[PDB]
DNA sequence: TTTCGGGGGGGCCGGGGGG
DNA sequence: CCCCCCGGCCCCCCCGGC
DNA sequence: TTAGGGGGGGGGA
DNA sequence: CCCCCCCCCCTTT
């Protein structure tokens, strides 16, 4: 711990103000409205990984008491004890005792609640309704499921969506500016496209993209840096294998495959994957032809999973997608 | 806060009298009267029977307006009576249909005044009446010799025998592990008649009691240097301790022959 | 901001029997008994969010008054509430003397009952059974099937149904006219839809949009209310084009942050519930989503294998 | 001192039995109970020994057993006053662990009761000891059942107890060593008239036609049906048809069921038709499923080639169905193995419901066609794991002379090793015994090493008949011979 | 039956304090 | 110097879905 | 619609 | 009085 220049990207870029969180306008704005007119009720920070929730919390902490928040919140997550003698106790006495520094009122900042137990989320149900008047919660969680109907029916729902293409684009042009590194509108379009509206995943493929660059101080990051340092397949190969298989004959297609996976050492999910992707914006004339597909490619991934044989896998993949696309004919 | 008064000079002696049978009854009706008060009480195996009486010269200013009957828990009444001290004069104080009684330390030296409050138990325990009846055997004993033989007896049978003949007092314990006996014969002396071991044998006795009622009786040997124990044929044997102007009492049924 | 609103759900919450609303034969049965008094041991059972706290609580203050902060002792799950606890803090209570009315008695009010331990329940048998002469216990619960059934025995069962749109909107009009809160028809009936009979989360839903938005539309609701993804899923699996099915998948779940797992077991749910489909294909359906909810639990969490769960149950229906 | 008003008591007080006879129903175990506890004393004059018409004479212990609100502690008292005894109680609100047992109620086993000897009946100074609530402890060991079934063996005073459920298996310690009373379920005709009594008292109307109803509601639960009178009365002062319905519905008794009327209900075919699962849905089955959701599939499994089925689709014959529940069955085993396992997937729980016991049965739904069995499995198993000991400990014994595992001893060693050892006797009676012996000591085989190996052998191999059929003179020989040499050790502990 | 994990309840052990 | 109170491990039994 | 078989107890030719 | 009706309860780790 000697500067935070030594800290990940994805710790490094942590928000530090609601200001600094993105993609999620419509949560912050009536966030920021409850803190200013002194509204806010009990939260529930639902949604997916890396989109913001425990960033949110913790900037929703810092602007409602300042820079000492760490002092005057209570807060708990995964990696701490919270069984119900916690509930009975730490938790109760933090919610029934005033503030030591100030006057204000009370914040317990339950993250990953979805990890707590049935008998300890029941316990919390009469410690959240009887001290209302001074204290606060918020839980945090990406499973619904796991979260007990009476503790749903005291909180107030807000959901994180996946994080849209605007806001993961300002991210990067920040996080260039502050490294002073150059990016392709290709490679950006490439780094979006993997995202998948994580940025924690965009975080650390920048990165190492950067460390990749012989002279980052005067490389760009092109498409082709990203995917060597992700080891992931061009548009171009997912094009021609796809190609190959709904064309050729069954050994110009078993050649064209092993020779794009052999070209960079592809893997053969990722393949499947991109290929997926790709047919489900082509239109089938027959829902069988679509069912074959999904059944089956589901039935390979779910196989990959486990290991086995590649190049089995790998002519399943071709026999499948031949078999589901000859029933476009007839 | 008139209806009754009860000061003790000291609140130790109330503290010891309470911790002499606190481990074996836990519920007790206390009836105060003009002439002081008394209390009985039944064990929940309803073989040991407690009996207490505190005369009013024990007491500084006892004052009864009319009878009355107080239901305590022990445990609690214990748990009150620790927050005092003995230099300190405790008063009782209860009022009419009261449901809860008053306990104040008072310190005379300094200004410090502690009140307290006991919430009073609804207990329907029936009253037993115990008639004066003449024991074929009497033996006046120091409670620390007789605390000592039953500690030691208890340790190898959980139950222990108490034979009397001509001037022979027998403490036997049989279990599994082994047997130990225990012999003593009257002795008194004159420079020192509290250690004087009295014995009076109308007939010989034998009796078997069990190991646990004997240790929580011996518990009140720190009220009195001495203890008296009445044994008849078939009757239940008493155990009595003496007080400054009370006394405390234990009828213990002995186990079927 | 150091200050805080104190939420309508405490403010407004009912102080005497007659401000509750929903299952008038039970209320109108608590207010007789309070009125006459001789309450006997009860247990309340219900769903969250319709008043049962507010109930047992109204029925102690009102039958009690004055002496209510010495006659009645409360346990919730939040409370140690072990064999112990009953065996002696309870056994004091009850024991403890008390001069009362003449028709009224100790309350025990052991809320959220069904979470307490078998052993406790053992031991409150014999003390309810020796001591009702002062005291009476009541139980509030969400499912009375916890509850031991030598328990059920001695207590009188109450049994709460769901809150009608009838009387949650009469309650949420009675609200806002205290509160002067601007709103729209629609804006209401968007409230009641997304409340489901919990008056709970209706006058919490109720408080956060007048909050956030001030005007109480329909826009404004949805905005801080989301549609319950059951719905969606129902809509999903009633679907008659796989394609139809997969757009709803993708649209309205997938991309809106919905996890794999949270689908799965709403899909599981809403086919058990579905009472428009055959059993048949309802049981055929269930296996397809097990086989589906096993292979996301194994770690294999991804947009195909839903989808493959939709063809398949495509298939099935066909 | 202040009294408590009778209409401020509980009409469950307020009516409560002061005589035997005024227990409603159940007069054969009252009479029972009160002949033993009157005769006890005489019993124990016999040391126990002499069993009488009843033979209730051996018994030191009586155990009283039925379901919630029959009169049984009721009864209990009632007897225990009425001989006069003094009675010394004991329930779940106090600890009954093996610790206070010993500490607390043992040493009253022979000990005279200080009442009855101040409240001076012949036994007034002997206790009854009531041990209310059996069922209400928990524990193995330190719980104490154990301990109050040897406190039932040598009690020099009567012992009552008391419990809910007599076939827990932690009740297993009482099995032979109290004289078992059962109370049932009251009937109807034995309470009407303590119905009518306490209505015309309470001054509110009660239809009789209705009372069969209102039993049927509380599930001959008398408490519960003066329960359920006293709050319905508060509003409603007349009962009759009229609200009858609603009132049994608000009212009704959901108990769990027990594994055979789970068995019967799953395997019913009108629940799975259109107008029965609509009545009982496919939650209520899942629920049904959750009563016991141990043992229900292995009912199912047990029970669902006993059916004559209702639910056969269009050319399918009941083999087919039985098929396609077999391979129904096979799935929800490997969906159980999934819930055990190091991740604890016990979120599963449900969809083995389906795979388990509703699929299945929905399968093969109609008329049990013989008797509803336990499943046999666990038995099988037990028996399966004792064999699999015995042959662990056969193959460590001949580790040091063989090559193979346990498994290749089973199937190849063991028949050869019948033909070596059993075969002998056979044949040669006698004189073979020493080479038995011999082959023995080269394997470090034992005497019980040698049964253990004569009770594996299955089909034409069978040996029980032909080692019972071998001269009695041969196998005293045998051990005789065995007995008088010293033997070698495989394995040095 | 039973492959983690949580919860509860009861039994000893031992530190500290008091006498 | 010895006895008693009361905090802490330690062991053993029991759910685990809605 | 009542799985088979045993126990209990009110009614009665 | 034995027989019957009628119901309940046990099969079960
Ligand atoms: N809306 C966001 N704006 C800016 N950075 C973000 C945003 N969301 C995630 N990040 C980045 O990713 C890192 C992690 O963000 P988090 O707030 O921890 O996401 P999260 O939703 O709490 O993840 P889970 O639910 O614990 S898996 C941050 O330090 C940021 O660097
Ligand atoms: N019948 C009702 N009438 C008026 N307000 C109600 C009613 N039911 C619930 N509420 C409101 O919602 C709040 C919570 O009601 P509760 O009585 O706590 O519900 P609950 O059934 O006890 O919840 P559970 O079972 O503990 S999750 C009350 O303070 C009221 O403000
Ligand atoms: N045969 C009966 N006749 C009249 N009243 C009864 C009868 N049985 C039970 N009751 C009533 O229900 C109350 C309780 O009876 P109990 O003797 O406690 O039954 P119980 O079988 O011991 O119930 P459990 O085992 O403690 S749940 C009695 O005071 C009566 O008011
Ligand atoms: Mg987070
Ligand atoms: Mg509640
Ligand atoms: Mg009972």
């Amino acid at each position: 711990k000697r500067s935070k220049e030594n800290l990940p990207w994805v710790e490094k870029y942590r928000p530090e103000t609601l200001d600094e969180v993105y993609g999620q306008n419509e949560v912050i704005t009536t966030v920021r409205k409850f803190v200013d007119e002194g509204k806010l009720p009990h939260l529930l920070f639902y949604g997916p990984p890396g989109t913001g929730k425990t960033s949110t919390i913790v900037a929703l902490a810092r602007e409602i008491y300042g820079k000492n928040y760490s002092n005057m919140v209570l807060e708990l997550n995964a990696s701490d004890d919270r069984g119900i003698d916690v509930v009975r106790n730490q938790i109760k006495d933090f919610a029934s005792t005033r503030q030591i520094f100030s006057k204000g009122f009370k914040l317990i900042i339950l993250d990953e609640a979805d990890a707590m137990t049935n008998a300890a989320q029941n316990a919390l149900r009469r410690v959240i309704e009887r001290y209302t008047k001074n204290t606060r919660f918020c839980v945090l969680a990406n499973y619904a499921h796991k979260l007990t109907p009476a503790l749903l029916s005291r909180c107030t729902r807000f959901r994180f969506q996946p994080l849209p293409q605007e806001a993961i684009e300002r991210r990067i042009a920040n996080v260039l500016v502050h490294e002073k590194l150059k990016l392709s509108p290709n490679a950006e379009k490439a780094l979006i496209e993997l995202s998948n509206g994580d940025m924690r995943r965009v975080l650390n493929v920048l990165q190492s993209c950067k460390a990749t660059l012989d002279n980052p101080d005067e490389d760009e990051i092109s498409d082709d840096v990203i995917y060597e340092c992700c080891g992931a397949p061009r548009p171009s190969d997912l094009k021609a294998v796809l190609k190959s298989i709904l064309e050729d004959d069954w050994g110009t297609a078993h050649y064209t495959l092993n020779k794009v996976r052999s070209a960079k050492g592809l893997a053969l999910i990722d393949l499947i994957e991109g290929i997926v992707k790709i047919l489900e914006d082509y239109e089938l004339q027959n829902e069988e032809t679509r069912v074959h597909l999904l059944t089956k490619l589901a039935d390979i991934e779910y196989s990959i999973s486990k290991g086995g044989n590649d190049q089995i896998q790998g002519s399943a993949v071709i026999g499948a997608i031949k078999a589901s696309f000859e029933n476009e004919t007839v | 806060a008139s209806m009754l008064e009860a000061k003790f000079e000291e609140a130790s002696l109330f503290k010891r009298i309470i911790d002499g049978f606190k481990d074996c009854v836990q519920l007790v009706n206390f009836q105060c009267k003009e002439d002081g008060i008394i209390a009985q009480a039944v064990d929940d195996s309803r073989v040991l029977l407690v009996s207490l009486e505190i005369g009013v010269e024990a007491f500084q200013e006892y004052r009864c307006d009319h009878p009355v009957t107080l239901g305590m828990d022990l445990t609690s009444l214990s748990k009150i009576l620790r927050c005092g001290n003995n230099t300190d004069t405790l008063t009782l104080i209860a009022d009419n249909t009261p449901d809860s009684i008053i306990l104040l330390f008072e310190d005379t030296k300094k200004d410090r005044i502690a009140e307290y409050s006991l919430k009073l138990m609804d207990i329907d325990a029936d009253f037993l009446k115990i008639e004066e009846l003449q024991y074929d055997s009497t033996l006046s004993l120091p409670s620390s010799e007789f605390s000592k033989i039953v500690r030691d007896l208890s340790q190898l049978s959980d139950s222990i025998n108490i034979m009397i003949t001509k001037e022979t007092i027998k403490f036997v314990a049989d279990g599994d592990i082994g047997s130990g006996s225990v012999i003593i014969k009257p002795f008194v002396d004159m420079e020192h008649p509290e250690t004087s071991i009295k014995l009076e044998m109308d007939q010989p006795v034998d009796l078997t009691f069990g190991a646990k009622y004997l240790l929580d009786i011996i518990k009140g040997s720190s009220l009195s240097d001495r203890v008296g124990i009445r044994l008849s044929s078939e009757a239940p044997a008493l155990f009595q301790f003496d007080l400054k102007s009370g006394f405390l009492q234990f009828f213990l049924a002995p186990k079927f022959n | 901001t150091l200050s805080l609103q104190l939420p309508w759900v405490e403010k407004y919450r009912p102080q005497v029997l007659s401000d509750i609303v929903g299952n008038k034969e039970t209320i109108d049965r608590l207010q007789q008994i309070a009125k006459d008094g001789n309450m006997p041991h009860m247990i309340i059972s219900g769903m969250p969010g319709i008043g049962k706290t507010t109930s047992v609580h109204c029925l102690a203050h009102e039958l009690l008054g004055r002496s209510y902060a010495d006659g009645v002792l409360e346990l919730n799950a939040s409370d140690d509430r072990g064999i112990d606890v009953v065996r002696n803090q309870i056994k004091h209570f009850a024991q403890k003397k008390l001069h009362l009315p003449p028709g009224k008695h100790k309350i025990v009010i052991l809320d959220e009952a069904d979470s307490m331990t078998a052993g406790a329940q053992q031991a409150l048998r014999r003390t309810m059974e020796l001591y009702s002469n002062s005291t009476r216990f009541a139980f509030a619960c969400n499912q009375s099937n916890k509850i031991i059934e030598p328990l059920q025995s001695r207590c009188a069962i109450l049994r709460y149904s769901k809150l009608s749109d009838e009387d949650v909107l009469k309650r949420l009009l009675q609200i806002i006219k205290l509160e002067d809160v601007k709103y729209t028809n629609d804006g209401l009936e968007a409230i009641i839809f997304t409340a489901e009979g919990d008056m709970r989360q209706a006058i919490n839903n109720l408080q956060s949009t007048v909050a956030g938005h001030g005007l109480v539309n329909a826009d404004n609701v949805f905005k801080i209310v989301d549609s319950p993804h059951p719905l969606i899923v129902k809509k999903m699996l009633l679907a008659s084009n796989l394609e139809d099915s997969i757009q709803i998948l993708r649209t309205d779940l997938w991309k809106k942050g919905y996890s794999s797992i949270d689908i799965v077991t709403t899909s599981f749910r809403v086919t058990k519930n579905l009472a428009q489909v055959k059993e048949s294909v309802r049981l055929e359906m269930i296996k397809e989503i097990g086989l589906t909810h096993m292979r996301i639990l194994e770690g294999v969490g991804t947009y195909l294998q839903l989808a493959s769960m939709l063809a398949k149950i495509h298939k099935l229906n066909n | 001192d202040n009294v408590v008003r009778e209409e401020d008591k509980l009409w469950t007080v307020k009516y409560a039995p002061t005589n035997l006879q005024q227990v409603c129903g159940n007069k054969g175990s009252v009479m029972k109970l009160k002949n033993w506890l009157a005769n006890w004393e005489n019993s124990k004059k016999n040391s126990f020994k002499h069993a009488g018409k009843d033979g209730s004479g051996v018994f030191r212990a009586a155990m009283l057993y039925g379901p919630p609100g029959i009169g049984k502690t009721t009864a209990a008292h009632l007897v225990a006053q009425e001989l006069g005894y003094d009675i010394l109680e004991q329930n779940a609100s106090d600890v009954r662990s093996k610790t206070l047992l010993n500490a607390g109620v043992k040493n009253a086993l022979d000990n005279m009761s200080v009442v009855g000897y101040f409240k001076h009946n012949l036994n007034g100074k002997h206790f009854v000891i009531i041990m209310d609530e059996v069922d209400g402890m928990s524990g193995g060991d330190r719980g104490g059942v154990g301990q109050l079934a040897q406190f039932c063996r040598k009690t020099s005073t009567p012992l009552i107890l008391i419990c809910n459920e007599r076939n827990l298996p932690k009740m297993r310690p009482f099995d032979r060593v109290c004289l078992d009373i059962q109370f049932r379920r009251p009937d109807a005709n034995s309470i009407k008239s303590r119905l009518m009594t306490i209505a015309i008292r309470e001054k509110f109307k009660l239809d009789p036609n209705v009372i069969d109803r209102l039993i049927q509601t509380t599930r001959g639960d008398i408490r519960q049906v003066i329960n359920l009178l006293s709050t319905i009365s508060t509003t409603t002062k007349t009962i009759n048809h009229e609200n009858i319905n609603e009132i049994s519905k608000a009212w009704e008794k959901n108990i769990a069921l027990k594994p055979f009327d789970i068995a019967h209900k799953m395997l019913d075919g009108q629940i799975y038709s259109d107008i029965g699962s609509r009545n009982f849905t496919l939650n209520d089955k899942i629920a049904l499923y959750f009563d016991d959701f141990d043992f229900t599939p292995l009912m199912i499994q047990e029970n669902y080639l006993s059916t004559r089925p209702s639910v056969l689709k269009p050319g399918q014959s009941h083999l087919e169905a039985v098929a396609e529940a077999a391979n129904c069955i096979s799935l929800g085993d490997i969906v159980e193995k999934k819930i055990r396992s190091s991740e604890q997937l016990w979120s599963l729980l449900p969809l083995h419901a389906v795979l388990s016991s509703v699929y299945p049965a929905s399968k093969v739904a109609g008329h049990m066609a013989g008797r509803i069995n336990f499943t046999a499995w666990l038995g099988q198993n037990s028996k399966s794991a004792k064999y699999y000991r015995l042959l662990q400990e056969i193959h460590y014994h001949t580790r040091l002379g063989t090559s193979t595992d346990k498994i290749g001893l089973r199937l190849d060693y063991l028949p050869t090793f019948r033909k070596r050892l059993l075969d002998p006797f056979l044949k040669q009676g006698a004189d073979a015994i020493s080479s038995v012996i011999e082959v023995m000591d080269d394997y470090y085989l034992t005497k019980e090493d040698w049964d253990s190996i004569m009770e594996f052998f299955v089909g034409p191999d069978v040996t029980t008949a032909i080692i019972k059929k071998i001269p009695a003179t041969v196998k005293s020989g045998f051990t005789r011979k065995y007995n008088s040499m010293t033997h070698p050790v495989a394995i040095y502990r």
